[PDB]
C-alpha cells in the first residue's frame, strides 16, 4: 500500500498538491545533477550534422555511435583513452539491467556486477577530467 | 496560480551558503522549533541522505521514506486544510463561480478574519440579478433578499492561528526517529572520496559538524573576498 | 531512432475546448486577389489621368448605332 | 509556446572548476547545457539527440519494487531502468500522478440554528416562492399602469 | 429583462392550512447620530463606531437564516466613514452555472 | 510580438490557459469539463464545488504553469515564429536597402539633370519666364 | 501627515475642500457680476476701471469650470468612490494622485496671484486671439495656469483608465461615466495644448499665427475641438452619480443599464464631432453649418434616452420610504432642471435662431441651468448621498426642505430672467445696458444676493 | 506570500483608561453639544438600510 503525500513547490510564493511518494523520491533523485547523469545516443544522420560545427566532436561521435554507447558528452571528449572502460561499463549495465527485470516480483536483491567500471558509482567516483578549451595551434604558420 | 510573478531561483533550491553552519544542533531541532532556512535544510541533508543510500531504500517503508524526505503523509483533515488554502488563494485573483447555494450545501465564502464581502448575482439565465453586496460575518447562515441563494464563511483558523502550509506541516506532522550523524557521514564518504564530491550538501555538512574547515578544500570554499 | 529539426516542423495547432480559437473563416490572413485588384485599378487611373488629360472633358456629339436604347450605347 | 522557447531558469555547466564567467574576460572557454552539449552544437540539433537518464545500478532495485507496488507506475520505472527515460517521459510519469486537494463539507462547523428553527425550512422557502411569484406579477401590472 | 426568479406551482403548495406570509419587521430600529460617550477616549470610541454599522446588521428568519443588508454596489459595504484600508480581503463576486465536475462528488 | 498581451503574448509570466500538445490525455488535458455526464441522485457534494484547484485539470495547469520555468534545454520554435519575431526588423532593413540603391540613384538623376535643365526630369519645362527648379513631386501638382 | 498622504480617500475629501474654497472666490466674482448689472450707471466699477470687470467676468468662468466644477465632479467623487466601486484596495497609481491635488492648488495661487500683482484685464474665458495676445502679462499667467491644470486633468485620466486593467467586480454605470471622461480628456487635452502654446508663441515668442495673413478662426476651431468636449467632460461625471443615486434610494435596479452605457459612449463620440456650432457666426461654409447643425441635434437622442430611463428609476417606488432626502430631492430636481438647459441648446443648435442669439444672455442662461444649477446640484447629491462614508458634519443640509426650495426659486429668478433679455437683446460680457432692460437686469440681481444668503444657513 | 503584507490583523487592545485622582472617569473633548433652548420636537424619517430594510432616522431638537 502506498500513501499519499503533500508535494510543495516554491519558496515564498508555496503551490502545494498531493502526489505519489515514489514519484516525488524519483524527482528528488534525478536533482542529484552528481550522481544521476544524462547520457546521449546518437544516429548517422545527427553525427554528420555535428561535423557542421564540430569536427573533433564529429570524429569522436562517430566511435559512440559506432559501438552503440550512451555516452556523457565530457567523457566524449575523453572516449580515445575511455573506450575500454566504456565498452566494459555498456556490459555491465545491461548484465544489471537483466537480472533485476528477470527476478521474480517481491525480490529486490541488489545485482551482481562489477561496479568499478560504472560511473558515477560509489566504487568509481569518476576521473578529473581537464579542460580541453585550449588552443593549440600558431596563428602564424 | 495566474496572479504570481515568475518563479524566482530559490524556488527551486537554496544556495549552500545558507546551510546553517551549526549542523549537529540543525538535525536535532524538533519541527516546530525549525525556521523556514532550517527546515529546508534538514529536509534536504536528511531526504538526501536517505536517497543517496541505494542498498536500504527497497527495505525502507513509505512511511518512513516520506518522513525522511520531509513529505507529509495526507489525511482528511490536513487534506481538509490545505484545500481550503489553496481555494483561498486561488480566489485572490480569479473569479468565484460555483454551484448555486442551498441550506444543504452553503456556498463557502473562506476568510481569515471574521468577515467577508460578497456578492450574489443570483441563478443562471434569467434567474441572474443585479450584484447584491453583502458583508458576510461568521457564525451566520445568510439568505440572499432576492433569490434565496444561502451563503456560510469559512473561516482559516487553528489555535490563535490562520491556516497555512506551515501550520498544517507543524500540527499533523510527527517528528521520527532522531537524525543519526553517522549516516551522514557514511553517506558522505560513499559519494565523496579522493577530491571528487559528488554530494556537495554533504560534503558542506560534515564539515560544519567536523567544525568548518576541516575537510580539504573547505577552507578555500568558504574564503570570501566582499 | 528519426527525428525531425525543429525549425521545420509546423506549427501547433489550437486546442480544442469550449473555448477554441479559429481564424480559418475570417480570409483576413492576407491580402486576396481584390486588393491587388484595387492596387491595379490605382496605377491604371494614375496612368489614365496623366496620359489622357482631355478624358473629363468629353465630346457630346454620339451617333450610335442602333440608336441610344441599345445596350452598346451605355459604354 | 512561452518566452520563445527559452526557459526562464536553466543549468549551465563550466569545464574549468575555477571558472567565474564575472571575474575572468577569457575568449577559450566553451559553456555547456545541463545534457552536457557544448554551447557551439545549435538547439536545433541538440534537442534532436536523445538524452536518457543513466541511475547507477545499485538504484535498480528500488525502482522495481516502486513499480510493483504502483502498476500504473510500472512502465515509467522500467523505462529508466531500462535507460530510456528521456525528459519528456519524466514530465509525464510527474503529471501523472499528481492528485488535486479535497474539501470535505462534513468537516465545517455550521453556524448555530436550533433544532425549532431548522424544522421551519420548508416554511421560510414557501414564503421565497410567493415573494418571487407576487413580484413577478406585480411587475406586469405596473409596467401597463405607468407607461 | 429581470423580472425575479421562475416559480413552479409545485413550490407553492404549502405543507399545512395555516401557513401565512411572515411578518417580520425589516426595520432595523430607530436610530440617530452615533453617540460617543465623553469618558471614551479616541480607541474606544473606534470602537464604538465599528459597532454601530447598519450594514453589519441583519434580520433573522423563522428558520435561523439572516437575511443581511444589502446594497447594489460596494460602496456602502465598507465601515462608516471609510477607514483607511477597506479590503484587505478581496471581496467575492459570486457566479453562478450549471457545470459541474466528479471530483466534487463522492459515492 | 513586441507588445505585450495577457492572453496571447504574456512573456512577462509565461502563463499559457492550456497544456502542452505533446501531454496524453491521460497525462494533462485542457480544463474543460463542459460535457460532464448528469451527476447521479445518490452522489453527495463533499467540496465546495466552486472553480477552483479541487479540479484535477486547474490543478495541473497551475503546477505546470510553474515548473515549466525551468527546463534541460530550449525549445526551438519553427522557423515561422522566429520570422514573425523580428519581422518590423527585417522589414525596416530592407526598406534601408531600397533607399540606397533605389531612391539614391534615381533622386541623384534628377538633381543633376536639373542642373543642366533648371527642373527635373519628370516635370514639364515652363516658358513663363520664372526662374528655379520648382516642384517635385509631379503628381501633387 | 497632510500633504504627503497618497491614501486616494484622503485626496478625494481634499479635492471637495479645494472646489469649496476656490468656489468661495468664484461666487464672489458672480455677486460682483450681478451686483453691477443691477441697473445702467456705475454702481461698484468705476467707468476708468472697466478692466476690472472684463478679467472678473473671464475668472469667473475659468475658475468654475476648471477649478471648481471639474475639481470636484471628476476629481472629488471619483477619487473616493471609484475604487470601492471597482472592489480594489486602493487607486492603480498612488504616487500620480497626491501630485495631481497639489498642482490643482499650486495653479490657483499662480491665477489669484496673478490678480494682485499683475495690471486686471480680460478676454473672455474663451481667450480668443488677437485680443488675448495683445493684453498684458495677466494673461500670460492665466495660460502657465491652464497648461499647468492640463497636465493634472490628463494624468488623473491615465489614472483612472488602469482601473480596467485592475477591477475586480463589474463596470457599473458610473464607473463607466468616468472612464468616457477620462478617454475624451485624452483625446481632447493634447489639442488644447498646441493651440494654447501657439497663443504663448505669438504672445512671448513674436509668432505671427494670429496677425494679417494668419486666420484667427484657426484658434477657434482647435479651442472648440477641446471646449465642447470639455462640457460633457463637466457634465458625464454628474450622470453617472444621478443614476446610483436614483437607484439606491429608490431601491430599484438600473433600467437599461446596457442603454446607459451605449448613450454615454454615443454623447462621447458625438460630442467630439460638433464643437463647430461655437462657431456659427464667424462665416463657415453653407455645407459645414449644415453637418455640424446636423449632428449637433443628433446629440439628443443618445441624452435622451438617459433621461427617461432616469424617470422609470423614480417611478414606481415605495411611498413609505421618506422622499423629503436632500440627496433625492436634489437628483429629481436635476432630471427637471436639465432638460430645460438641453433644449434650449437645442433652440440655439438651429444656426439660424443662433444668428439672433449668440454673444447674448441667452446663452448664459443656457449654460448655467445645466452648470450653475444642474451639475452643482449633482455634486451636492453625490456629497450628500455619501455623507456617512465620507463623515462630515457641523452643517444642516441632509434632510433641509428649506434649502432645497429657496435654493431651486432663487436660481431660477437669476437665469430665466437672461433667457427674456436674449430676445431684448443685452449682449454678453458687457457691463452697461441700455435703460430698457434694468427691470429683468433688475430681477435676476435680486435673484443672486438671495441665493447668496441661503449658502450661510446650511452652517 | 510568507512575510507579506497580512491580509488580516487582529487591534491590539486599547491603551489603559485614565481615572482623575478622585477616581472620576476622565472625559476627553467631544463635539456633540447639548445646545440650550426650549424646543423639544423629535421627527422621524423611514430611510434606506439598502435594498431589503429600512431604519427610523430620529432627528432631535436639542
Ligand atoms: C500620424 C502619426 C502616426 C504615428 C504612429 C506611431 C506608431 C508608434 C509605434 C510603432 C511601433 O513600434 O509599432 C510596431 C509594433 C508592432 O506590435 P507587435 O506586437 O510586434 O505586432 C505583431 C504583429 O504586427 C501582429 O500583431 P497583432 O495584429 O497580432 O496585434 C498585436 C498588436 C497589434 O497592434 C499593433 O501592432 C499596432 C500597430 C500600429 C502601427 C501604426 C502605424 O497589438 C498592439 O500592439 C496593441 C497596442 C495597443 C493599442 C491601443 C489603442 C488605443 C486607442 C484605441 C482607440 C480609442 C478611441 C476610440 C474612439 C472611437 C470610439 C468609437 O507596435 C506596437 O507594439 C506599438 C503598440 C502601441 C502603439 C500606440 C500608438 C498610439 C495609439
Ligand atoms: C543663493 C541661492 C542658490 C540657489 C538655491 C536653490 C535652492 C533650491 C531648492 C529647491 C526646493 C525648494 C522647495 C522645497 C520643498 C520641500 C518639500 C518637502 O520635502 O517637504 C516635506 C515636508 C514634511 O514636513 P515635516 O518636516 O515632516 O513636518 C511638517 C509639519 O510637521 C507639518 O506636518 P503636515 O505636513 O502634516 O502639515 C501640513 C498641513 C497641516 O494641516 C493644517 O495646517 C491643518 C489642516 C488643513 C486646514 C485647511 C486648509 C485648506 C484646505 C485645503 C484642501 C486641499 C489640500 C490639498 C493637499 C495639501 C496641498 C498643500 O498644513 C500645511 O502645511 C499646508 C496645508 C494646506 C495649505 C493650503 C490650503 C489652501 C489655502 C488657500 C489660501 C488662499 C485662498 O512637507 C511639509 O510638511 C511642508 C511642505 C511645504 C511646501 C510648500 C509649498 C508652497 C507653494 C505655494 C505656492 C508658491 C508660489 C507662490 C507663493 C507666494 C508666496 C508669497
Ligand atoms: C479588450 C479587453 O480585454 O478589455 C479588458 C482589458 C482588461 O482585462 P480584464 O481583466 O478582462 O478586464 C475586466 C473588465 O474590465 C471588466 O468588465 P466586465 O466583465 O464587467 O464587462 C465585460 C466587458 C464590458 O465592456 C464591454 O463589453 C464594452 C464593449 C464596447 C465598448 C464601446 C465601443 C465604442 C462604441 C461603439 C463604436 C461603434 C463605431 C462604429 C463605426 C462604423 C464605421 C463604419 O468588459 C470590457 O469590455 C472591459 C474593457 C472595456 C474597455 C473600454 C475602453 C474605452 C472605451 C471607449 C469607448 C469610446 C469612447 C469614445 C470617446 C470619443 C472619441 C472621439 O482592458 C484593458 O486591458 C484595459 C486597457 C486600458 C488602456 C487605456 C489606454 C488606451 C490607449
Ligand atoms: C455641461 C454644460 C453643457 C451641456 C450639457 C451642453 C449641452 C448642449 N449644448 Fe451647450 N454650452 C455650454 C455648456 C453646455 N452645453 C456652455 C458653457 C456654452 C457657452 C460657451 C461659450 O460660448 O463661452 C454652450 C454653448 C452652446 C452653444 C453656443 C450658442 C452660441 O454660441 O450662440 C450651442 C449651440 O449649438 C450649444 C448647444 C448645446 C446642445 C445642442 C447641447 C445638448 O447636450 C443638449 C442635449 C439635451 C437635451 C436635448 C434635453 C434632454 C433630451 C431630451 C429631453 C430628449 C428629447 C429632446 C429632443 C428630441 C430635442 N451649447
Ligand atoms: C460651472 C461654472 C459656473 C458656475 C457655478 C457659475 C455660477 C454663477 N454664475 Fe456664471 N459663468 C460661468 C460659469 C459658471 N457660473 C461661465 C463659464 C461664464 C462665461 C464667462 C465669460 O463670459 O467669459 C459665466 C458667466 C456668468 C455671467 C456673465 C458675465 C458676463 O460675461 O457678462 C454671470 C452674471 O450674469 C454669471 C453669474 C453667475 C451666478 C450669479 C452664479 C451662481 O453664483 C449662482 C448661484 C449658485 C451658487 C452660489 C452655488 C455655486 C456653488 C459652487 C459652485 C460650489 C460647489 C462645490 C461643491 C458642491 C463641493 N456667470
Ligand atoms: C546579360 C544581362 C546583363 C544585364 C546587365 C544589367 C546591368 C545593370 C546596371 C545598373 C547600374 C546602375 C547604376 C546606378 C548608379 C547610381 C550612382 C549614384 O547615383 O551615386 C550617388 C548616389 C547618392 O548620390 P547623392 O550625391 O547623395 O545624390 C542623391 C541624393 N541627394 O548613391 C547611390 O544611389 C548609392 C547606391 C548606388 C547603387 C548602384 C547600383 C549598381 C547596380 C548594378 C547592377 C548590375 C547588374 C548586372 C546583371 C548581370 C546579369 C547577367
Ligand atoms: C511654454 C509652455 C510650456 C508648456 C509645457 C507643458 C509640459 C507638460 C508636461 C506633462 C507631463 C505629464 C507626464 C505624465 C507621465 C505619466 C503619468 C503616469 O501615469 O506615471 C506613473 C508613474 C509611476 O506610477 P506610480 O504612481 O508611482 O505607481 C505606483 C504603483 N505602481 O509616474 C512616473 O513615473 C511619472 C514621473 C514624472 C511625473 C509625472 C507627473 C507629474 C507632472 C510632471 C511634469 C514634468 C514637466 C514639467
Ligand atoms: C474626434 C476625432 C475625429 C474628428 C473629426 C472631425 C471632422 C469634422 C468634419 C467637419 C467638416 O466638414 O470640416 C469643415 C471644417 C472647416 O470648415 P470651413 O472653415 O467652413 O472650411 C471649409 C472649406 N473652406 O473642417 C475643420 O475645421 C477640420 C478640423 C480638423 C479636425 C482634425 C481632428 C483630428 C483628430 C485626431
Ligand atoms: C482617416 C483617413 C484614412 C485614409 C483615407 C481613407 C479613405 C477611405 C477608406 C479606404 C480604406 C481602404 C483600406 C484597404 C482595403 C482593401 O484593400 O480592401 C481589399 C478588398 C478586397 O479584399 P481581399 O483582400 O479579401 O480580396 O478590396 C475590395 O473589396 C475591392 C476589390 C477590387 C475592386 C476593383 C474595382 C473597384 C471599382 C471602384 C469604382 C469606384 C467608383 C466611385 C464613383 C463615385
Ligand atoms: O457647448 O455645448
Ligand atoms: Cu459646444
Ligand atoms: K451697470
Ligand atoms: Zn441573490
Amino acid at each position: 500500500q502506498v500513501p499519499d503525500v503533500f508535494a510543495t513547490f516554491g519558496w515564498e510564493r508555496r503551490l502545494t498538491v498531493i502526489h505519489h511518494p515514489g514519484v516525488m523520491a524519483i524527482s528528488k533523485l534525478l536533482d542529484q545533477r552528481t550522481v544521476v547523469k544524462p547520457r546521449a545516443t546518437f544516429n548517422q544522420e545527427l553525427v554528420e550534422e555535428i561535423g557542421d560545427y564540430d569536427e573533433d566532436l564529429q570524429r569522436k561521435a562517430q566511435v559512440a555511435l559506432d559501438n552503440g554507447l550512451a555516452i556523457e558528452w565530457r567523457v566524449l571528449d575523453f572516449i580515445d583513452d575511455e573506450l575500454p572502460r566504456l565498452l566494459a561499463e555498456k556490459r555491465e549495465i545491461e548484465k544489471a539491467r537483466e537480472q533485476v527485470m528477470s527476478k521474480a516480483p517481491g525480490d529486490y536483491t541488489q545485482p551482481v556486477f562489477d561496479s568499478s567500471v560504472v560511473v558515477p558509482t560509489p566504487a568509481n567516483l569518476g576521473r578529473n577530467y581537464p579542460t580541453l578549451n585550449l588552443p593549440s595551434g600558431d596563428p602564424t604558420e | 496560480y495566474r496572479h504570481w510573478h515568475r518563479m524566482s531561483e530559490d524556488d527551486w533550491a537554496l544556495p549552500l551558503d545558507s546551510m546553517p553552519e551549526d549542523v549537529k544542533t540543525l538535525m536535532a531541532t524538533p519541527q516546530t522549533e525549525r525556521g523556514f532556512v532550517e527546515d529546508y535544510w534538514y529536509n534536504r541533508i536528511r531526504g538526501e541522505a536517505t536517497l543517496l543510500d541505494p542498498e536500504a531504500l527497497p527495505s525502507k517503508s513509505y512511511i518512513a521514506l516520506a518522513r525522511d524526505m520531509g513529505l507529509q503523509i495526507v489525511d482528511e483533515p490536513s487534506s481538509h486544510m490545505m484545500g481550503l488554502i489553496e481555494l483561498y488563494e486561488y480566489l485572490r485573483g480569479a473569479s468565484f463561480v460555483g454551484p448555486f447555494g442551498t441550506i444543504e450545501n452553503p456556498v463557502l465564502v473562506p476568510a481569515v478574519g471574521q468577515e467577508r464581502v460578497v456578492a450574489c448575482t443570483g441563478g443562471v439565465g434569467d434567474e441572474e440579478h443585479f450584484t447584491l453586496w453583502f458583508r458576510c460575518r461568521e457564525g451566520f447562515m445568510y439568505r440572499c433578499g432576492e433569490c434565496d441563494q444561502i451563503f456560510m464563511l469559512v473561516r482559516l483558523y487553528y489555535e490563535d492561528r490562520y491556516w497555512t502550509q506551515t501550520l498544517v506541516r507543524d500540527t499533523f506532522m510527527s517528528d521520527g526517529d532522531m537524525f543519526d550523524l553517522k549516516t551522514l557521514e557514511r553517506v558522505h564518504k560513499m559519494w565523496n572520496k579522493d577530491e571528487m564530491v559528488r554530494w556537495e550538501v554533504g560534503y558542506w555538512a560534515q564539515d560544519y559538524v567536523l567544525g568548518k574547515g576541516v575537510l580539504p578544500g573547505m577552507v578555500e570554499e568558504h574564503t570570501r573576498v566582499n | 531512432y528519426k527525428t525531425e529539426n525543429p525549425l521545420y516542423k509546423d506549427d501547433e495547432p489550437f486546442a480544442k475546448t469550449c473555448h477554441t480559437f479559429d481564424y480559418t473563416r475570417e480570409g483576413t490572413e492576407k491580402n486576396g486577389l481584390g486588393y491587388y485588384c484595387l492596387m491595379g485599378l490605382w496605377a491604371s487611373i494614375f496612368i489614365w489621368d496623366s496620359l489622357y488629360t482631355g478624358a473629363t472633358m468629353p465630346t457630346g456629339v454620339h451617333r450610335y448605332v442602333w440608336g441610344p436604347y441599345f445596350p452598346t450605347a451605355w459604354f | 509556446a512561452y518566452n520563445g522557447g527559452y526557459p526562464f531558469h536553466y543549468v549551465v555547466q563550466y569545464d574549468d572548476p575555477n571558472y567565474d564567467c564575472e571575474a575572468d574576460f577569457e575568449f577559450e572557454e566553451i559553456p555547456r547545457d545541463e545534457f552536457g552539449v557544448p554551447a557551439h552544437i545549435p538547439p536545433e540539433l541538440s534537442t534532436q539527440i536523445r538524452h536518457t537518464y543513466y541511475v547507477p545500478p545499485q538504484y535498480y532495485p528500488f525502482l522495481k519494487k516502486l513499480g510493483e507496488d504502483t502498476p500504473e507506475l510500472k512502465p515509467y520505472t522500467d523505462k529508466l531502468i531500462m535507460g530510456d527515460m528521456t525528459y519528456d517521459d519524466y514530465e509525464e510519469m510527474f503529471y501523472k500522478f499528481a492528485k488535486p486537494l479535497k474539501i470535505y463539507r462534513s468537516r465545517l462547523p455550521l453556524p448555530y440554528r436550533t433544532d425549532e428553527e431548522i424544522s421551519q425550512e420548508k416554511y421560510v422557502n414557501w414564503c421565497g416562492r410567493w415573494y418571487s411569484y407576487r413580484q413577478r406579477l406585480q411587475g406586469d401590472y405596473y409596467s401597463r399602469h405607468y407607461f | 429583462i429581470y423580472e425575479g426568479q421562475t416559480v413552479q406551482e409545485s413550490e407553492l403548495i404549502p405543507q399545512e392550512d395555516d401557513w401565512v406570509i411572515e411578518e417580520t419587521n425589516f426595520c432595523l430600529g430607530r436610530n440617530c447620530y452615533v453617540r460617543f460617550r465623553e469618558e471614551d477616549d479616541l480607541a474606544r470610541r473606534a470602537l464604538h463606531q465599528m459597532d454601530s454599522q447598519l450594514n453589519k446588521m441583519h434580520t433573522r428568519l423563522r428558520d435561523g437564516t439572516v437575511i443581511p443588508y444589502m446594497s447594489f454596489h460596494p460602496d456602502e459595504m465598507v465601515d462608516r466613514p471609510a477607514p483607511i484600508h477597506t479590503f484587505s480581503e478581496k471581496p467575492l463576486l459570486k457566479w453562478t452555472w450549471d457545470e459541474t465536475y466528479e471530483e466534487a462528488y463522492d459515492d | 510580438k513586441h507588445f505585450f498581451t495577457d492572453g496571447a503574448n504574456d512573456y512577462v509570466t509565461g502563463w499559457e490557459n492550456t497544456p502542452p500538445l505533446k501531454f496524453p490525455a491521460s497525462v494533462m488535458k485542457p480544463c474543460d469539463y463542459s460535457m460532464t455526464k448528469p451527476i447521479p441522485k445518490h452522489w453527495k457534494l463533499r467540496g465546495s464545488g466552486i472553480h477552483g484547484p479541487e479540479n484535477t485539470d486547474l490543478m495541473k495547469l497551475v503546477l505546470w504553469n510553474r515548473l515549466k520555468q525551468k527546463r534541460p534545454q530550449r525549445e526551438v520554435p519553427n522557423i515561422n515564429y522566429l520570422k514573425d519575431s523580428i519581422r518590423l526588423e527585417l522589414s525596416v532593413n530592407w526598406w534601408l536597402m531600397s533607399c540606397i540603391f533605389l531612391w539614391g540613384p534615381w533622386l541623384h538623376w534628377g538633381q543633376e539633370y536639373q542642373k543642366v535643365h533648371e527642373q527635373p526630369p519628370w516635370a514639364m519645362k515652363r516658358i513663363d519666364g520664372l526662374r528655379g527648379e520648382g516642384y517635385f513631386t509631379w503628381f501633387l501638382e | 501627515f497632510y500633504i504627503l498622504v497618497n491614501n486616494n480617500k484622503r485626496i478625494g475629501i481634499y479635492y471637495i475642500k479645494l472646489s469649496i474654497i476656490i468656489g468661495i472666490l468664484g461666487i464672489v466674482l458672480s455677486y460682483i457680476i450681478r451686483v453691477e448689472l443691477y441697473n445702467s450707471g456705475n454702481r461698484i466699477i468705476k467707468y476708468d476701471n472697466v478692466n476690472y470687470y472684463n478679467m472678473v467676468i473671464t475668472l469667473h468662468g475659468l475658475l468654475m469650470i476648471f477649478y471648481i466644477i471639474m475639481p470636484g465632479l471628476y476629481g472629488g467623487i471619483p477619487l473616493y468612490i471609484l475604487p470601492i466601486l471597482s472592489v480594489i484596495t486602493d487607486i492603480v497609481l498612488p504616487r500620480i494622485n497626491n501630485i495631481s491635488i497639489i498642482i490643482v492648488l499650486i495653479s490657483y495661487i499662480v491665477v489669484i496671484n496673478s490678480i494682485v500683482i499683475e495690471y486686471n484685464i480680460g478676454t473672455g474665458w474663451t481667450l480668443y486671439p488677437p485680443l488675448s495676445i495683445i493684453g498684458t502679462v495677466i494673461v500670460n499667467m492665466i495660460l502657465y495656469g491652464l497648461i499647468i491644470i492640463g497636465i493634472s486633468s490628463i494624468i488623473s485620466a491615465i489614472n483612472f483608465m488602469n482601473i480596467l486593467i485592475v477591477i475586480d467586480g463589474i463596470i457599473y454605470v458610473y464607473i463607466w461615466s468616468i472612464i468616457i471622461t477620462s478617454v475624451l480628456l485624452i483625446i481632447s487635452l493634447p489639442i488644447l495644448n498646441g493651440i494654447l502654446l501657439m497663443i504663448l508663441s505669438d504672445i512671448y515668442f513674436n509668432s505671427i499665427y494670429f496677425i494679417l495673413n494668419g486666420d484667427v478662426v484657426l484658434y477657434q476651431h482647435l479651442f472648440w475641438y477641446f471646449g465642447h468636449p470639455e462640457v460633457y467632460i463637466l457634465i458625464l461625471p454628474a450622470f453617472g452619480i444621478i443614476s446610483i443615486i436614483l437607484s439606491v434610494l429608490n431601491n430599484k435596479i438600473i433600467f437599461g443599464m446596457k442603454s446607459m452605457i451605449l448613450a454615454i459612449i454615443m454623447i462621447s463620440i458625438l460630442g467630439s464631432i460638433v464643437w463647430a456650432h461655437h462657431i456659427y457666426t464667424v462665416g463657415l461654409e453653407l455645407d459645414t453649418k449644415i453637418y455640424f447643425n446636423n449632428l449637433t441635434l443628433i446629440i439628443s437622442i443618445p441624452t435622451g434616452n438617459k433621461i427617461y430611463n432616469w424617470i422609470i428609476l423614480y417611478i414606481g417606488s415605495y411611498n413609505i420610504l421618506y422622499n423629503g432626502y436632500q440627496s433625492l430631492i436634489f437628483s429629481i430636481m436635476f432630471i427637471i432642471i436639465f432638460i430645460i438647459g438641453g433644449i434650449t441648446g437645442i433652440i440655439i443648435s438651429i444656426d439660424i435662431i443662433d444668428i439672433g442669439l449668440h454673444d447674448t444672455y441667452y446663452i448664459v442662461s443656457h449654460f448655467h441651468y445645466i452648470l450653475s444649477i444642474g451639475a452643482v446640484i449633482s455634486l451636492l447629491a453625490g456629497i450628500l448621498l455619501l455623507k456617512d462614508i465620507i463623515g462630515y458634519y457641523n452643517v444642516i443640509i441632509k434632510i433641509n426642505k428649506y434649502f432645497g426650495l429657496l435654493l431651486f426659486i432663487n436660481i431660477n429668478i437669476i437665469f430665466t430672467p437672461q433667457f427674456i433679455i436674449g430676445f431684448n437683446v443685452m449682449p454678453r460680457r458687457i457691463l452697461e445696458y441700455s435703460d430698457n432692460i434694468i427691470v429683468w437686469n433688475l430681477i435676476s440681481s435680486i435673484g443672486s444676493i438671495s441665493t447668496i444668503l441661503i449658502l450661510l444657513s446650511i452652517f | 506570500r510568507i512575510g507579506g503584507p497580512p491580509v488580516f490583523m487582529q487591534f491590539p487592545p486599547p491603551p489603559p483608561k485614565e481615572y482623575l485622582a478622585d477616581g472620576t472617569p476622565k472625559t476627553y473633548p467631544l463635539h456633540q453639544p447639548v445646545f440650550d433652548h426650549g424646543y423639544t420636537w423629535e421627527h422621524w424619517y423611514m430611510t434606506n438600510a439598502g435594498v431589503f430594510h429600512t431604519v427610523y432616522y430620529g432627528e432631535f431638537a436639542k
